């Protein structure tokens, strides 16, 4: 168990193992509420499942920050914390949608 | 006292200076017969709340456009 | 024709944040001369707030209105907060400038502009 | 460069430091004030031959951006992530 | 690479608690302060005796333009206005004409020495080493007007500043 | 009657050039270089100019950068709150006459718009020698002041 | 070639195949993607995409854009949407930056990034001061740089560079007065431009 990860504010976990187990099964969860073909769903997935799967894996934490490559593990936890944030926006934003509207016709065009 | 608080809503108006006091009349419009701005009746709203010391909301001041309509609106 | 709206979804929702704002100012006059030491009379002071709404009055888009009523409240803040000092107050009054003449014949005589 | 013997041991003793040896004023290590004329080396497109600037001229190889998608799989991330930096080797620890 | 500034760990055996108490109690790192400030006491100060001495400067020091001549003694400037059309302040104004021998010379050439910000840029545009700003730095002035310079007030810093001017520009040039 | 004012009139102007506390406004990169002229190579406290001195005690006022429209009343304010005898020092392009931002609509274009000045200091910025040469100059201005001889010949 | 700038292939790639995976996950907003020669990337979407896009930037996995680098606007007279709203962000994860752009008009209202990025305050803040736009449901939103009562934008470019009015003490009401500017010499406009072009790569289609 380290002393310090480091970095002002972001307290050491104790059991970061169940704490990361437990954001990407909620993660997985909110990510069913989203269509199935929306990119969002299938993009998230993919990366929760691959650092799910690496977890489970790798007992030892030194070495799981190492597979991760996320920096300190206490930093994964919270990258997973602010998925999961954006994950539940996602559902009432829903940008899998249709572009809302076109820009005029020379709005990107650059120069004049 | 229905009569105290019509007499000051006269006594106020008459103080205002666009108004001509012979001109007045409890039922006298403050556009369409005073010839008051817009401004003019905000203005006298404002001088309203300060005599009979409460707040008069602008959805309900809007309504105000005669003397009469005042005294009847401060009854409650 | 269909736009975003910024406050006010109409001209007599607009009308009303106008009034607001009157009323504000209106009411700001009498400390406003007191707290800036300022030599002009409550009365010139409220002349000319009415003088500055007045000029806007011809406006029908809601949304312009809904701007003027914004920079018209962050004018109101700069003064009540003190962040103005008494020269900026002063500055809607013009006194150092000299009357420039209005009539064809008075511009004729002194220059080329219009 | 001026102090006595007495005085140069009595400021050493107080900061703690050998003060002669780096002393905050100038003497005479500085470089002269009057030195010999330079003579500049010139650049690569100094040349006589194989030369032409269209095979030199970089403002001229700037294009237009690339427009990868317009209104007209594995996920990715910007670039890969970013190494963990070591510690210093010559003072990890102030 | 990185190291850390502040992250060690306090001895907690009784000779560094009671180290420490001694430092708390006898002020002993203050007293070490004293003895720094007290060295520089008995230190030989670093100031000079101005204006008696002056600051080192270099031949490439951007101070008071002037306008120079060839040794013939006629102008350099041939009306080129470069140096106005770089000016990063517009401080440069500039009228030419045909002299009377058919020269191409200025009516006007005035620097605006309070829009300038003494940049050199002038100097590096002329073609012909007429305007420079000179090794003198020691103009001040107890009007605005007095720093609004005309052509006649140029080419008198050049013809007053010319045998400093050239030396300094001697020992540059071959960087330039 | 004339050597007892003009032997008193030296008198007085010797300890007012000799005892000259500035009011440093220190807008932008020119109060760098009058930080350096206080540094210890040129120790302006040595001429009896001390480092930093309140306004009120203060006898002369350098203006060292930029003054904005948005400061231009404050800067004003603090003028006038000055004892007399007081001077103006502006230093540099910008408080001289604008300098690189004279163009600026943000920019006053020379402090001289809003305070009377005494000695312009040229530079962008005036190096600390040039910024002390200026100061040296007010001192010879402060020098030939004829207060009392003037006031004697009223 | 010691004066070109080598070019970087395999950052271009990358940020290529980030960008379309920007659009894959937010059609709803994205209306162009590019890439420039020097390798930035450029998301340009729907003004009502700013707080999705920039939450996703920020709090997805894949990207981390955790630091808001720069905001502020450039004003296009010629378009209809004159005004271009340019985020800058920062990912130290991925070791990268990214750029979003929006547009807007005078009269049209962009929401406001305080909620994704604090650093965002004083950005729009300068944005409104300098260019007038409006963003909606800021914390405090007022001028920051100009005098206070100072009138238009100036950072527009039908605004003149000297102003409309200049400060002067005036003694006689004994305080600084403001007064219509006078220049004592007009500021020189220049005609630079060459008259043949310089750049055949970026013509325009007549
Ligand atoms: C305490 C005072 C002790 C008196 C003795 C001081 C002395 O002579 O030392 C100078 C002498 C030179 O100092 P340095 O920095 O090593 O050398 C610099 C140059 O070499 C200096 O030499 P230089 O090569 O640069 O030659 C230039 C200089 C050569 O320098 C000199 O001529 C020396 C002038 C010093 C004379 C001081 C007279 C002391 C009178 C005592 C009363 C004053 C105190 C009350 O010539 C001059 O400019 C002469 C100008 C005269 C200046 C005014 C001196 C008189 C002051 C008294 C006025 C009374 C009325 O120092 C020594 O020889 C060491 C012993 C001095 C005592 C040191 C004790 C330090 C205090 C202990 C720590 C406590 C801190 C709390
Ligand atoms: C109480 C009585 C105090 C008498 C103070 C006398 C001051 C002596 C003095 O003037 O200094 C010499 C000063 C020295 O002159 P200075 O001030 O010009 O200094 C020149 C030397 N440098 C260049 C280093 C500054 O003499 C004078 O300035 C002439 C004016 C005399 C002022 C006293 C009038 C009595
Ligand atoms: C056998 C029986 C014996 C019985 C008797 C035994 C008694 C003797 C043994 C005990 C010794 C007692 C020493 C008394 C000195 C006072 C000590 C003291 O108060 O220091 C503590 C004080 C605060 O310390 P701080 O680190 O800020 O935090 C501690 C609390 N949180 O820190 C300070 O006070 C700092 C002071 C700040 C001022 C700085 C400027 C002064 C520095 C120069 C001082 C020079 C010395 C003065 C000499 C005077 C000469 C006349
Ligand atoms: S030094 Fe720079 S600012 Fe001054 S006149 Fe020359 S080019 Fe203009
Ligand atoms: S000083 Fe030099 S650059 Fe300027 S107009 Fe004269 S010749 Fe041309
Ligand atoms: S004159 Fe030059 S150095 Fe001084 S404030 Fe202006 S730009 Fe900065």
């Amino acid at each position: 168990l380290k002393k310090t990860t480091g970095l002002v504010g972001l307290a050491v976990c104790e059991t970061p193992h169940e704490r990361l187990k437990i954001l990407y099964t909620k993660i997985l969860d909110v990510l069913g509420h989203i269509p199935k073909n929306a990119a969002y769903r299938k993009y998230t997935e993919q990366i929760t499942n691959e650092k799910l799967s690496m977890v489970k894996a790798e007992p030892d934490v030194k070495k799981l920050e190492e597979r991760l490559q996320g920096g300190q593990i206490e930093e994964v936890i919270l990258q997973a914390e602010n998925e999961l944030s954006l994950a539940r926006k996602m559902i009432q934003w829903k940008p899998w949608e249709p572009l809302v509207e076109e820009p005029p016709a020379s709005q990107w065009k650059w120069p004049i | 006292t229905l009569e105290g608080i019509k007499d000051r809503v006269l006594y106020v108006l008459k103080l205002y200076d666009k108004i001509d006091p012979e001109k007045l009349s409890v039922n006298s419009h403050f556009m369409k017969d005073l010839g008051l701005d817009s401004l003019d009746q905000v203005e006298i709203i404002m001088a309203m709340e300060d005599e009979f010391g409460f707040e008069i909301p602008d959805i309900d001041a809007e309504k105000l456009m005669c003397p009469q309509e005042i005294v009847d609106y401060i009854a409650d | 024709t269909s736009v975003k709206p910024i406050f006010s979804r109409d001209m007599n929702e607009a009308k009303r944040r106008v009034r607001e704002l009157y009323r504000a100012w209106y009411r700001e006059v009498p400390n406003t001369v007191h707290l800036f030491q300022l030599d002009i009379s409550v009365k010139q002071g409220r002349d000319k707030v009415r003088e500055m709404f007045k000029k806007n009055a011809h406006i029908t888009d809601p949304r312009v209105v809904d701007l003027l009523v914004i920079k018209g409240k962050m004018e109101l803040e700069e003064t009540i907060k003190v962040w103005k000092q008494r020269t900026h107050v002063m500055r809607f009054f013009h006194e150092t400038e000299a009357p420039r003449p209005k009539d064809f014949l008075s511009k004729f005589y002194v220059g080329h502009d219009p | 460069a001026s102090a006595t013997r007495f005085i140069q041991w009595l400021r050493n003793w107080a900061s703690g430091r050998d003060l002669q040896a780096k002393l905050q004023l100038r003497y005479q290590e500085i470089s002269k004030r009057t030195q010999p004329p330079p003579k500049l080396p010139v650049g690569p497109s100094h040349k006589l031959s194989n030369n032409y600037y269209c095979t030199r001229d970089g403002r001229r190889e700037a294009m237009p951006p690339s427009i990868v998608m317009s209104s007209q799989k594995k996920a990715v991330s910007p670039a890969p992530p970013i190494k963990r930096w070591e510690l210093s080797q010559d003072e990890p620890y102030l | 690479t990185y190291k850390y500034v502040n992250l060690r760990e306090p001895s907690m055996d009784m000779k560094s608690v009671t180290d420490r108490a001694a430092q708390t109690l006898l002020w002993t790192e203050l007293i070490r302060g004293l003895g720094m400030t007290l060295s520089y006491l008995f230190r030989e100060p670093a100031t000079i005796n101005y204006p008696f001495e002056k600051g080192p400067l270099s031949p490439r020091f951007r101070g008071e333009h002037a306008l120079r001549r060839y040794p013939s003694g006629e102008e350099r400037c041939i009306a080129c206005k470069l140096c106005e059309a770089v000016c990063p302040a517009q401080a440069i104004t500039i009228e030419a004409e045909p002299r009377a021998d058919g020269s191409r010379r200025t009516t006007r050439y005035d620097i605006d020495m309070t829009k300038c910000i003494y940049c050199g840029f002038c100097q590096e545009a002329c073609p012909v080493d007429a305007i420079v700003e000179g090794p003198n730095f020691e103009f001040s002035t107890e009007t605005h007007e007095e720093l609004l310079y005309n052509k006649e007030k140029l080419l008198n810093n050049g013809d007053k500043w010319e045998a400093e001017i050239a030396a300094n520009i001697q020992a540059d040039y071959l960087y330039r | 009657g004339e050597y007892v004012v003009a032997k008193l009139d030296d008198l007085i102007n010797w300890a007012r050039r000799s005892s000259l506390w500035p009011m440093t406004f220190g807008l932008a990169c020119c109060a760098v270089e009058m930080m350096h002229m206080a540094a210890p190579r040129y120790d302006m406290d040595r001429f009896g100019v001390v480092f930093r001195a309140s306004p009120r005690q203060s006898d002369v006022m350098i203006v060292a950068g930029t003054l904005t429209n948005k400061m231009a009343p404050a800067l004003r304010k603090v003028y006038d709150q000055m004892p007399e005898p007081r001077y103006v020092v502006s230093m540099g392009s910008c408080a001289n006459g604008g300098g690189y931002y004279h163009y600026s609509y943000s920019v006053v274009r020379g402090c001289d718009r809003i305070v009377p000045v005494d000695i312009y200091v040229p530079g962008c910025p005036p190096t600390a020698e040039a910024l002390l040469y200026g100061i040296l100059q007010l001192q010879k201005k402060i020098k030939r002041e004829k207060r009392l001889r003037i006031w004697y010949r009223r | 070639r010691p004066t070109v700038r080598p070019r970087n292939d395999v950052a271009h790639k990358q940020l290529s195949a980030f960008g379309e995976y920007v659009a894959e996950i937010l059609p709803k907003y994205v209306q162009q993607v590019q890439v420039s020669c020097f390798n930035e990337l450029e998301i340009c979407i729907h003004p009502d995409g700013v707080i999705p896009v920039l939450t996703f930037l920020r709090d997805h996995s894949n990207a981390q854009f955790k630091s808001l680098a720069d905001l502020t606007a450039v004003d296009i007279p010629t378009r209809q949407n004159r005004f271009e709203i340019v985020y800058n962000l920062l990912s130290l994860r991925f070791n990268s930056r990214i750029r979003v752009k929006t547009y807007t008009d005078e009269l049209t209202p962009i929401e406001s990034s305080v909620p994704v990025y604090k650093a965002a305050n004083w950005y729009e803040r300068e944005i409104w001061d300098m260019f007038g736009v409006f963003f909606a449901n800021h914390p405090d939103l007022r001028r920051i740089l100009t005098d206070y009562g100072f009138e238009g934008h100036p950072f527009r470019k039908d605004f003149p560079l000297s102003g409309y009015v200049e400060l002067r003490y005036d003694d006689e009401v004994k305080r600084v007065v403001a007064e219509p500017v006078e220049l004592a010499q007009e500021f020189r406009k220049f005609d630079l431009n060459s008259p043949w072009e310089a750049f055949p790569a970026y013509r325009q289609p007549p």
